[PDB]
RNA sequence: UACGGUGCUGAAGCAACAAAUGCCCUGCUUCCAGGAAAAGCCUCUAAGCAUCAGGUAACAUCAAAUCGUACCCCAAACCGA
RNA sequence: CGAAGGUGUGCUGUGAGGCAUGCUGGAGGUAUCAGAAGUGCGAAUGCUGACAUAAGUAACGAUAAAGCGGGUGAAAAGCCCGCUCGCCGGAAGACCAAGGGUUCCUGUCCAACGUUAAUCGGGGCAGGGUGAGUCGACCCCUAAGGCGAGGCCGAAAGGCGU
RNA sequence: AGGACCGAACCGACUAAUGUUGAAAAAUUAGCGGAUGACUUGUGGCUGGGGGUGAAAGGCCAAUCAAACCGGGAGAUAGCU
RNA sequence: UAAGGUGAUAUGAACCGUUAUAACCGGCGAUUUCCGAAUGGGGAAACCCAGUGUGUUUCGACACACUAUCAUUAACUGAAUCCAUAGGUUAAUGAGGCGAACCGGGGGAACUGAAACAUCUAAGUACCCCGAGGAAAAGAAAUCAACCGAGAUUCCCCCAGUAGCGGCGAGCGAACGGGGAGCAGCCCAGAGCCUGAAUCAGUGUGUGUGUUAGUGGAAGCGUCUGGAAAGGCGCGCGAUACAGGGUGACAGCCCCGUACACAAAAAUGCACAUGCUGUGAGCUCGAUGAGUAGGGCGGGACACGUGGUAUCCUGUCUGAAUAUGGGGGGACCAUCCUCCAAGGCUAAAUACUCCUGACUGACCGAUAGUGAACCAGUACCGUGAGGGAAAGGCGAAAAGAAC
């Protein structure tokens, strides 16, 4: 149920965000799902043998995976998979109503 | 039938630890731990030949182990094994060490 | 060799990543993790490599 | 004790004092044991009574065949 | 006093020790009364 | 000197007497209850060998593999929770 | 705009109980009517778990008792150093087998374990540590006894044995 | 010489005290009997439950014995509590 | 099949991959140390030791392969004795061990009940032992019925808790006949005519399906509350799908799926259709199951406890007819009717569940449900067989608390 492979402009249908695209995404079959749509702070504790404090706490692999709409050029939404006759063959890459790749 | 001998990796690393070094200072006899089936025999060759160090005679240990990492119920054996070569002082090596 | 490359002649010279190519692996084997420098790729690509070789063999010749 | 030919051997039965008992008997034949065979030398065998009887009825030799497909 | 039990590992397998085992009929069984019927992980020394 | 110990150096180093349940002693004496076995070992030949191989001795050399070896052991490491 | 469960309050019924509601709680609960039941415990020297009581009581394991000065440390009667003192010495010493199976040595740490304290330990976590042609086991040999080709027996299993 | 005598080790348990939620599910303390013998002990082996072994007490057969322990027939049966 | 990956505690590191060849899933194959039937001898399982070969050999020697017992056959040998057996060697074949229930066979308790207890009961049960299969077993009348007839075995309903058996106590307990599930019948006991067509066993292949990965597969918004919307309200759309699960609360339209339609290099279950091999068929004339049938004695099985007891079986002693002969028709006799024993084979309905997939439950929800939801048959306890626990929950997400 992957949806995205390099790149996926996505949006927030629920998680503190309204419609906030973002990057990454790196959704899979056993792995996460991190984009910008969300992120937090606290960083760890860190004893010196060396400062393995870089210091900076923000996201790192914040939460949210699937169930989000990727791009579209209008709006939101636009559930993609659809499949298209040879063009690879890998994968039905398509998308609903018209348009197909970003 | 080709005997079936590792020719080559009989062996591994060498051991090291204070008994290492100190004991290169008695005849350049240097440890490194060999497999299991080792069998002197089997390493006299294994270290003067390909590695180049023309040694004689050996002596060879064994050892076990049994620890415990996780909190309970979790623990084990282990086993490995010792070797000691020799290297007379005339055949030497142009050794291999440092500091 | 490789995948298919593996499949050509029929000596196992080939089959020696043993003498001479594998010495290397020999060196960076102290535990105690020694040798952190830059791309100190110390995994195994050649033991796994071994096999392969190992196989085909058969093909060949048997099975 | 199985009787090389009409092979037969310890049923069990029980016994009966007609006033009170049940226990179990056993049973086991005949053991005994001759022939000698006119067409080569004298095999033997531990044949039943019964049993030796048979064969001396219209085997005696006749009936070592049998036993060839034990 | 002497307890009733005292050591020897040498005394023992020859009672019980799959040679101990296997080599009685109903002992092969001992096993598998273990082994089979139940899953011990390892039942059979000193 | 780290306080545990280390490197160097280093005298005399004999006689007399006294003992054992240890050794000569798988002995000697004696007794009745009359005190394992098999291999190594020595030797004798069989079949076989039949200028050979083997045998004995001297020395030269190679080989002697593989496991165990830490510590407790009349006890705080074994049998008694 | 707080389900269940938990804890109070008021009203209500003949009663087993019902309702409303404050507080806690963080998700579900079920008028009515009909239906199926693992349907209601104080007792069974009842099962399981938790907590009392006695009570800060007895006891801290041989009556071979220990004193002091330093050191370390948050703290020393107990640990390290030292001088005394006492105890064992056919042993309370030393070595090995049996059995145990890292308890050995070094560094560390003191929660739990040490019948107290513990900086100390046979405790925790790390490392290190047992090197053989002559010692032992393998290995030749056989004892008691075991197993046992074929074999003799025996409903089967199996017993005996060259 | 001796199932001889006094007596340690070793083997055993006649007496008293203590212990009796013990140091201890049979011991400690002071005495006590045997101590070249039907002695005592290490290692391993052989006898199996109505069976073994027994210088005999129904004693012993793993803290269990007028019929061991484990699993089963089994939810035995219980006019009793 | 693919945009992501090198299982988990397990991150870190070093890597592998990305608009046609990482990883993952499925088929086939390769490798598969050692112990274990264990199989070269041995053996306190995971180890000790050996014989015959082999290559390399840096030519020292070492690593690997085979050498268990037993049976069928064959080949070679070869005693007591002329031969001849016995016995030895070899080769190929196969067997051995392990298993959940169900199945057949050998052996076979007591508690308990009878308010005691010996007949009897529990019960052919528990247990032990041998053996085979996806099923076993059974099975084509020497059956039963009554003077009409039915028609192998098997299982279900009923006859009936009846007839009967029984210290006629306890208790045991049918069948005839009737309704159903399901249905096939054939071989040898022997010689010709023809002659490889029926039909069986096994292989070959070809279609069609089943399975062992998969592909696609619909349709949401705005607003209010909220930390979070699936929730309230309003407006739409899909529907052969509104099973279910997930998603910071309760979602048909967000995710997975769902109906529905499609899919296989290969590997195979199974159908058919026929090739090959083995097999035999159809018909004329023949035969037509003896230590057996019966019987004495002793036991057992029949619902049936020897009874007035038929029928079946056999340890022991006997012993017939051969077809107008023989068996049965519940002591026995006559008559009548019925059926041919002493050879064998056979699918289905029937039994079970170690295990695989799918799907369900007025089934439990953590001293419940499996002993075990969790690194459980674990820790522990015992010499041993054997016994045998406890133990789930932060949160939506670690944001697991820099300082
Ligand atoms: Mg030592
Ligand atoms: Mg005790
Ligand atoms: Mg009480
Ligand atoms: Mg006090
Ligand atoms: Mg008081
Ligand atoms: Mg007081
Ligand atoms: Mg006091
Ligand atoms: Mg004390
Ligand atoms: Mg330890
Ligand atoms: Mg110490
Ligand atoms: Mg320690
Ligand atoms: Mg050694
Ligand atoms: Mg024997
Ligand atoms: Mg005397
Ligand atoms: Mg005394
Ligand atoms: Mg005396
Ligand atoms: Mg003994
Ligand atoms: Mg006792
Ligand atoms: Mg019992
Ligand atoms: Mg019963
Ligand atoms: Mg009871
Ligand atoms: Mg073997
Ligand atoms: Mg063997
Ligand atoms: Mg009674
Ligand atoms: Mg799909
Ligand atoms: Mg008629
Ligand atoms: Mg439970
Ligand atoms: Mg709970």
């Amino acid at each position: 149920a992957a949806k995205i492979r390099r790149d996926d402009e996505v949006i927030v249908l629920t998680g503190k965000d309204k419609g906030k695209r973002g990057k990454v995404k790196n959704v899979l079959s056993s792995g996460k799902v991190i984009v910008e749509g969300i992120n937090l702070v606290k960083k760890h504790q860190k004893p010196v043998p060396a400062l393995n404090q870089p210091g900076g706490i923000v996201e790192k692999e914040a939460a949210i995976q699937v169930s989000n709409v990727a791009i579209f050029n209008a709006a939101t939404g636009k559930a993609d998979r659809v499949g298209f006759r040879f063009e690879d063959g890998k994968k039905v890459r398509f998308f609903k109503s018209n348009s197909e790749t970003i | 039938m080709i005997r079936e001998e590792r020719l080559l990796k009989v062996l591994r690393a060498p051991h090291v630890s204070e008994k290492a070094s100190t004991a290169m200072e008695k005849s350049n006899t240097i440890v490194l731990k060999v497999a299991k089936d080792a069998t002197k025999a089997e390493i006299k060759a294994a270290v003067q030949k390909l590695f180049e160090v023309e040694v004689e005679v050996v002596n060879t240990l064994v050892v076990k182990g049994k620890v415990k990492r996780h909190g309970q119920r979790i623990g084990r054996r282990s086993d490995w094994k010792k070797a000691y070569v020799t290297l007379k002082e005339g055949q030497n090596l142009d050794f291999v060490g440092g500091a | 060799m490789k995948a298919k490359e593996l499949r050509e002649k029929s000596v196992e010279e080939l089959n020696t990543e043993l003498l001479n190519l594998l010495r290397e692996q020999f060196n960076l084997r102290m535990q105690a993790a020694s040798g952190q420098l830059q791309q100190s790729h110390l995994l195994k690509q050649v033991r796994r490599d071994v096999a392969r070789v190992k196989t085909l063999l058969n093909e060949k010749a048997g099975a | 004790m199985k009787k090389d030919i009409h092979p037969k051997y310890e049923e069990i039965t029980a016994s009966c004092s007609c006033g009170n008992v049940m226990k179990i008997r056993s049973t086991v034949g005949h053991d005994l044991n001759l022939d000698v065979c006119s067409k080569c030398h004298p095999f033997f065998t531990g044949k039943q009574r019964d049993v030796a009887t048979g064969g001396r009825v219209d085997r005696f030799n006749k009936r070592f065949n049998i036993p060839g497909s034990k | 006093m002497k307890r009733t039990f005292q050591p020897s590992v040498l005394k023992r397998n020859r009672s019980h020790g799959f040679r101990a085992r296997m080599a009685t009929k109903n002992g092969r069984q001992v096993l598998a009364r273990r082994r089979a019927k139940g899953r011990a992980r390892l039942t059979v020394s000193k």
